[PDB]
RNA sequence: AGGACCGAACCGACUAAUGUUGAAAAAUUAGCGGAUGACUUGUGGCUGGGGGUGAAAGGCCAAUCAAACCGGGAGAUAGCU
RNA sequence: ACACAGGUGGUCAGGUAGAGAAUACCAAGGCGCUUGAGAGAACUCGGGUGAAGGAACUAGGCAAAAUGGUGCCGUAACUUC
RNA sequence: AAUUCCUUGUCGGGUAAGUUCCGACCUGCACGAAUGGCGUAAUGAUGGCCAGGCUGUCUCCACCCGAGACUCAGUGAAAU
RNA sequence: CGAUGUCGGCUCAUCACAUCCUGGGGCUGAAGUAGGUCCCAAGGGUAUGGCUGUUCGCCAUUUAAAGUGGUACGCGAGCUGGGUUUAGAACGUCGUGAGACAGUUCGGUCCCUAUCUGCCGUGGGCGCUGGAGAACUGAGGGGGGCUGCUCCUAGUACGAGAGGACCGGAGUGGACGCAUCACUGGUGUUCGGGUUGUCAUGCCAAUGGCACUGCCCGGUAGCUAAAUGCGGAAGAGAUAAGUGCUGAAAGCAUCUAAGCACGAAACUUGCCCCGAGAUGAGUUCUCCCUGACCCUUUAAGGGUCCUGAAGGAACGUUGAAGACGACGACGUUGAUAGGCCGGGUGUGUAAGCGCAGCGAUGCGUUGAGCUAACCGGUACUAAUGAACCGUGAGGCUUAACCU
């Protein structure tokens, strides 16, 4: 359930720490990003020496929410915090190498197969 | 919206709908017999009956509890020594209501609410 | 209703093992890993039991590489193929959100022994 | 919001259209003491279905 | 095909061998006794009629009764007509269960729905709420501007205003068949439908693809 | 020690909602400034209308004030309605 | 103008908690405010709580929400010290 | 610039994006020395701008407790 | 000018089409992909932000698209009051000055209980020709109508290659709408618990009152969205622009003159809702009523006596029905409501007693006690025969049967 001004966590080693979301992709007034859905975000706070710099603009895709994710048997797994993981632009695809906390198998996704490949948990 | 919702506001608050229905329950124990308005009667009922069930069981616990509501020996000594044992085989229904016209000065509908054999 | 206790209960799990809130749980939960079925273990502390028959559920709570993961069960589904009691917890309260508010060492709830 | 032209005696006629109270036709007399009360109701002596109820 | 009428039971699920709760809404569908057909002839046009259930016989009357009489069908809650459909074919008195729908696969389903009564604007119409602060007077669920100015100086019928909402005739359309059980009387249907529980039900093999 | 600080009474009146045929011809409620000082208040006194008084706004001078109120000139005058 | 939520100087200062004349609860004393009875729609007023988000509202964070005590530890620029 | 019309001047900063803000430039339409000039610690229910927290301000509204509204009885207005 | 308040915002919209997107089509300096231009088309859909009072604009990032206009530059008896914005004040500039600006700057009261029209809801009356209960037919009216992306066909047609389709099919989304409460949650001042301060119930223990429900932790039913189900259609008809067949007028040509085939989200249908006050008041099924008298201007006349059905309604118990009316359930041959029993659920181990400890407090009896609107049962309590309204066989004419 993220929407623009959504602050997330990242989890990667692109070097972004805080990211805020200004941008739910996907549909004209669309209003919330989750489960798996690929935002638009500004970066509020990296690492010194990260593949991206603050005040950068480009796409994540979303991988823990709060607000979790619903199963065809009923259940649901939430998480503490909203994470993602950034995607470069004009290739989506992401900029770390590795990837940090757990992921849910939503992202079973295509073009995110290595961040499950990547990532310790679920 | 009231859908399936039990209780009736009688245009109070909460603490005030408990003072007065506790000051109620006494009431009509005491005197077996007293005069209300209709809608309060029938609340009467649900606050009432459920001392006298109570007091079927005569019980430090259940004493202490027929005080907690009501709050008042004369009350919780006559449930438990004489209403309780009166009702003792009776499932439910230690009330009853007989309306009776109308409230001169303001038109309510008025109703008798009675402990079911009084005597007194 | 009558019916629909008929068409629930006939649909209800016969051995759900006793737990509480407090008490830490493995589940085994069945799922698709890529091409393959195959159990999959969750252990954590159950923070609250909704008790409903049928629709009855459970959340458990757990520290994943960092920070929480909360996952509600529904105790009857399927894909729950077996809850397990791993330590019996001390607690009173029957929904124990608190623990939210509490990291790593403050976590930690009394052993239940008896 | 007010009026711009006076209404009618006609008008304020029709708006009473249904005002008329109705008389109630419900009257029963206790079978024991032969009072009239309301249907459901106690007689003013505290009769109800031929019994003698309440007493005051 | 024709269609019965049941009652809304109540809503719960059914778990799947692989894991997946389908949510039901459990229909029950005691027979219904055909209580008069109608043809051309007659009528000018196919369709039957039934009853399903049973009435208090002193809340029956003396004309409904006379009807049902005829029939020699006992007295139901109601009655409700079945347009026939070329081919079809039905006789007075026959029953027709609930395993008329044992496919069909979708049903629309009809009921009327729970009552909201005297709604406003916002909850009736999802009207957007005015500011609640920054200086709105007395003005936050209120409807907003009604019309324009002296042109057309009066305001458009069907306009968008509070009233009644809920407790009206509404269908909900391809709803999925779970299940026919004859013996228990129980059609269940994947989602919820209108009405509050315990109402009437009219389920028709959907008429949509 | 202090036209010192925080904060009740007391003095005030920055914001908002309510009220706007009001409970009230200026207020209520929540917040707000001063609160040993150029403080605040009781009683009585003095200043009078082209006059007073004014840490000055044309403020205030009995629900009012770029000239009070009352009575008079007076039926001012009204090429206007 | 009202049996008006306004205005009106002074004196008195019980118990528990409290720095306190704040504040909560009480004592003495005084009161329930001169239409009531029911309903438990919209909407208005006054409150409580709120998933995820967190100023994206708006002219403006207006309004809310938030902070809030005592004692130690400890506190930058700048400075008329 | 409480002063600048042209003007959202230009450049820098801050933002994802800043007709405002800050720092600069000087082309001061039309600053300037007790009609005081430029500074200035502290003070301020003073104006402008940023940020942390905070939140129903907002996405987008839900639910609940109360005074009206609504029904009965009594009284009984108003503008026009 | 004895008052037609205003820029922008908010809320709510409604038309036009000079069409922004989606649809059809002609030409293209159209290979494909993607464009250009025009014709048809108004069914639906048609962005959040930074800055500024702004509209606009510029900028950032979306989107299929971010249309243009009219509606007192729509909308202040609907909100706002930032702009405009009287009275205070200041700068600059003008003026000897009072002052002034169509420069700037800081501050700065937005009334109105709806009679009529209109509109949204909801009743009462009478009518529909004896009266009544139903179920209908369906004239008419309203709703709805949006679209992304991926996959197959196919790395195919096309292309030197980059790239990359038409037609058709399959999925899965966005926004929107409806329903629902089973699930996930919110709330749940009527359930349970903890706790601060104080007062009371003599005291202890145990309780209750007040302090925003004192403050909090949870939470049943219900309501509910963020929750989960469903929807937009396919099909059919007649078309637009357009593409054509046959074909003369005009020995040819010609889509047209006659004749014929096609052709779009527009239209009529199909889908949902209302719907016989459809006074053109329709149809079908069932039900009830089988006494006499008097008077007058003697006629579809007025009255009286007796009768009083079907049904309505009343009264009570009431409801996931509700402002009130209304609608549904039930009224003893009874589960309608309350109570009562059992169960669930919530809370989370009451009191009391005992044991340990100097004590706070622990442990045991104990998953205890309590537990609303819930589920399954149960006539204990309340739902008394009755009253009232509505009648007493139902006009004339013609026709077809019928004696
Ligand atoms: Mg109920
Ligand atoms: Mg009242
Ligand atoms: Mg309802
Ligand atoms: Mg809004
Ligand atoms: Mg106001
Ligand atoms: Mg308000
Ligand atoms: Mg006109
Ligand atoms: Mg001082
Ligand atoms: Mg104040
Ligand atoms: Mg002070
Ligand atoms: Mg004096
Ligand atoms: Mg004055
Ligand atoms: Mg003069
Ligand atoms: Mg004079
Ligand atoms: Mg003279
Ligand atoms: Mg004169
Ligand atoms: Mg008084
Ligand atoms: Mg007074
Ligand atoms: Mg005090
Ligand atoms: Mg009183
Ligand atoms: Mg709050
Ligand atoms: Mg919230
Ligand atoms: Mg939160
Ligand atoms: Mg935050
Ligand atoms: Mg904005
Ligand atoms: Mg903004
Ligand atoms: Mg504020
Ligand atoms: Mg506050
Ligand atoms: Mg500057
Ligand atoms: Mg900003
Ligand atoms: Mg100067
Ligand atoms: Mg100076
Ligand atoms: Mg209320
Ligand atoms: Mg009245
Ligand atoms: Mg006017
Ligand atoms: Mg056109
Ligand atoms: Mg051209
Ligand atoms: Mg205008
Ligand atoms: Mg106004
Ligand atoms: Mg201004
Ligand atoms: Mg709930
Ligand atoms: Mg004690
Ligand atoms: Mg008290
Ligand atoms: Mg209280
Ligand atoms: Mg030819
Ligand atoms: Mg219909
Ligand atoms: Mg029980
Ligand atoms: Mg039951
Ligand atoms: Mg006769």
């Amino acid at each position: 359930m993220i929407q623009e001004q959504t602050m997330l966590n990242v989890a990667d080693n692109s070097g972004a720490r805080r990211v805020m979301c200004i941008k739910v992709l996907g549909g004209s007034h669309r209003r919330y990003a989750g489960v798996g859905d690929i935002i638009k975000i500004t970066i509020k706070e990296a690492i010194p020496r990260g593949k991206v710099k603050k005040g950068d603009v480009l796409k994540a895709v979303v991988v823990r929410t709060k607000k979790g994710v619903r199963r065809p048997d009923g259940s649901v797994i939430r998480f503490d915090g909203n994470a993602c993981v950034l995607l470069n632009n004009n290739s989506e695809q992401p900029i770390g190498t590795r990837i940090f906390g757990p992921v849910t198998r939503e992202l079973r996704s295509e073009k995110f197969m290595k961040i499950i490949s990547l990532a310790p948990e679920v | 919206m009231r859908h399936r919702k039990s209780g009736r506001q009688l245009n109070r608050n909460s603490s005030h709908r408990q003072a007065m229905f506790r000051n109620m329950a006494g009431s009509l124990v005491r005197h077996e017999i007293i005069k209300t308005t209709l809608p309060k009667a029938k609340e009467l009922r649900r606050v009432v009956e459920p001392l006298i069930t109570l007091a079927k069981t005569d019980s430090v616990a259940n004493r202490r509890l027929a005080f907690a509501r009501t709050r008042d020996n004369e009350i919780v000594a006559k449930l438990f020594n004489e209403l309780g044992p009166r009702f003792a085989s009776r499932a439910g229904g230690y009330t009853r209501i007989l309306k009776c016209g109308f409230r001169a000065g303001d038109n309510a509908p008025m109703a008798y609410i009675e402990l079911v054999d009084r005597s007194e | 209703s009558n019916i629909i206790k008929q068409l629930e209960q006939e649909q209800m799990k016969q051995d759900v093992p006793s737990f509480r809130p407090g008490d830490t749980v493995e589940v085994k939960v069945w799922v698709v890993e890529g091409s393959k079925k195959r159990l999959q273990a969750f252990e954590g502390v159950v923070i609250a039991i909704r008790n409903r028959g049928l629709h009855s559920a459970f959340t458990v709570r757990k520290i994943s590489n960092g920070e929480g993961v909360e996952r509600v069960f529904q105790t009857h589904s399927p894909v729950v193929d077996s809850i397990s009691v791993k330590r019996r917890g001390a607690v009173r309260k029957a929904k124990l959100y608190y623990l939210r508010e509490r990291t790593g060492k403050a976590a930690r709830i009394k052993e239940r022994l008896n | 919001a007010v009026q711009q032209n006076k209404p009618t005696r006609s008008k304020r006629g029709m708006r009473r259209s249904h005002d008329a109270l109705t008389a109630v036709t419900s009257l029963s007399v206790d079978k024991t003491s032969g009072e009239k009360h309301l249907r459901h109701h106690i007689t003013a002596d505290g009769y109800y279905r031929g019994r003698k109820v309440i007493a005051k | 095909m024709i269609g019965l009428v049941g009652k809304k039971v109540g809503m719960t699920r059914i778990f799947t061998e692989d894991g997946v709760s389908i949510p039901v809404t459990v229909i029950e569908v005691e027979a219904n006794r055909v209580t008069q057909v109608k043809d051309l002839a007659n009528d000018g046009y196919r369709a039957i009629q039934v009853t399903t259930g049973a009435k208090k016989a002193n809340r029956v009357t003396k004309p409904e009764a006379g009807h049902f009489a005829k029939a020699g069908v006992e007295a139901g809650r109601g009655l409700w007509e079945f347009r026939l459909a070329e081919g079809e074919e039905f006789t007075v008195g026959q029953s027709i269960s609930v395993e008329l729908f044992a496919d069909v696969k979708k049903v629309d389903v009809t009921g009327t729905s729970k009552g909201k009564g005297f709604a406003g604007t916002v909850k009736r119409w999802n009207f957007r709420t005015q500011d609640a602060t920054h200086g709105n007077s007395l003005s936050h669920r209120v409807p907003g501007s009604i019309g324009q100015n002296q042109t057309p100086g009066k305001v458009f019928k069907g306009k968008k205003m509070a009233g009644q909402m809920g407790n009206e005739r509404v269908t909900v359309q391809s709803l999925d068949v779970v299940r026919v059980d004859a013996e228990r009387n129980l059609l269940l249907v994947k989602g919820a439908v209108p009405g509050a529980t315990g109402s009437d039900l009219i389920v028709k093999p959907a008429v949509k693809a």
